């Protein structure tokens, strides 16, 4: 189970950094909140499943869950481009993020 | 856009408490900054900011029976111009 | 500039970071403080590079300067392993990077 | 080690101004967590941020000797202090 509050923690990534992006930097209220309590939600299930799970292995998955959910979500609400190269490089950085996490 | 309705609820001769229409859930702002001084007094106008989950505010200090012009800003103007109102307190 | 300041912010993603672990149970002054600053600069400068920048490729600069600093100052500051892999990981990091810029 | 030479600096029959050494840089802590009372037999308590090496100790009993003591957040610092001082 403490794999799934890991999943959920990098959930919660994903959440405040939507709702980051709707905050307009931290100025409209509730998407300025959803934000704050976000990470801190995110922050206490990874200190949580970080008890049982690898410390290298659940951040790799913690922040490559927020990592590629950030570049999803971002396509499709934000309309973020879809570029071929955008995607590959995407792609090379979220497994050069996701690889320094894991070796550690 | 927001914000929008700038009253003065209460008023004494040293004080006034100013509300506002904070507009949509969507509309609220993480803080207004209000801005008061005698309108066309040679005074610098006083500054505060307000958590933006609050519709309220009272303005503390001033001079019985001139006329003060507050001002409700949001963070950033691309929602809406600041309103103003003159009140002689 | 949205970048340069995305920059600054990925740098301070990993000075709170090592600064969490250096206070104690969030005790020492000095560290502690350090950890809060950093987090409110960090997560302020972030918001900053959003208003402008795509959530996703924001969000993996930002986490993909936070782990390769991390590295380099693991390496340098702590005596760490330089294994082939995790040079081959950073380069992906960095390519990744350099390239989400060059396509901006 | 943190914290260290807790002091009466002034003291009135019915105050005590204490002070210590916060240490140096590397040791100053988040908060010190100062008690006193009765050095017979319910304590009372408060806290002072990290940075301030100094308190006040108020609404004491005079001629009564009391036990001051100061806390660091954590047992990972080097072992309370605690004195003894009549009013
Ligand atoms: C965690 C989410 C919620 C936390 C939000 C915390 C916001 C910080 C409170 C104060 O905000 C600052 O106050 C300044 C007050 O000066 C403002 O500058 C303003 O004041 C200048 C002069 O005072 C004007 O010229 C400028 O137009 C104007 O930017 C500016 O808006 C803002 O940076
Ligand atoms: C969450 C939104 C509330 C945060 C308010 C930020 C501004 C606070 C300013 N002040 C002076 C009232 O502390
Ligand atoms: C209270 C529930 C927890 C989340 C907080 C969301 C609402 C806070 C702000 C309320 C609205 C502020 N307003 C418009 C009345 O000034
Ligand atoms: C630049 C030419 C060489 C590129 C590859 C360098 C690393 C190859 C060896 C990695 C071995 C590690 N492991 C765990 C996969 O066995």
């Amino acid at each position: 189970m403490a794999w799934l509050i890991l999943i959920i923690a990098g959930i919660f990534e994903v959440v405040w950094a939507i709702a980051l992006k709707y905050s307009n930097g931290f100025t409209r209220l509730i998407p300025s909140m959803i934000t704050l309590i976000g990470m801190l939600i995110s922050f206490y299930l990874l200190s949580q499943a970080t008890k049982t799970l690898p410390i290298g292995t659940a951040y790799a998955i913690w922040t490559g869950i927020g990592a590629l959910g950030a570049v999803i979500c971002g396509i499709i609400f934000f309309k973020e481009p879809l570029t071929a190269l955008r995607i590959v490089f995407m792609i090379l950085l979220l497994t050069g993020i996701i690889g320094l996490k894991a070796t550690s | 856009s927001v914000p929008t309705k700038l009253e003065v609820v209460a008023a004494t001769p040293t004080s006034l408490l100013i509300s506002w229409d904070a507009g949509h859930w969507w509309e609220w702002v993480t803080y207004y900054r209000i801005t008061y001084g005698e309108t066309g007094g040679n005074s610098p106008v006083q500054e505060f900011t307000v958590p933006g989950y609050s519709s309220t505010a009272t303005i503390s200090g001033l001079k019985p029976g001139v006329d003060y012009t507050i001002t409700v800003y949001a963070p950033t103007s691309d929602y809406g111009s600041p309103i103003s109102i003159n009140y002689r307190t």
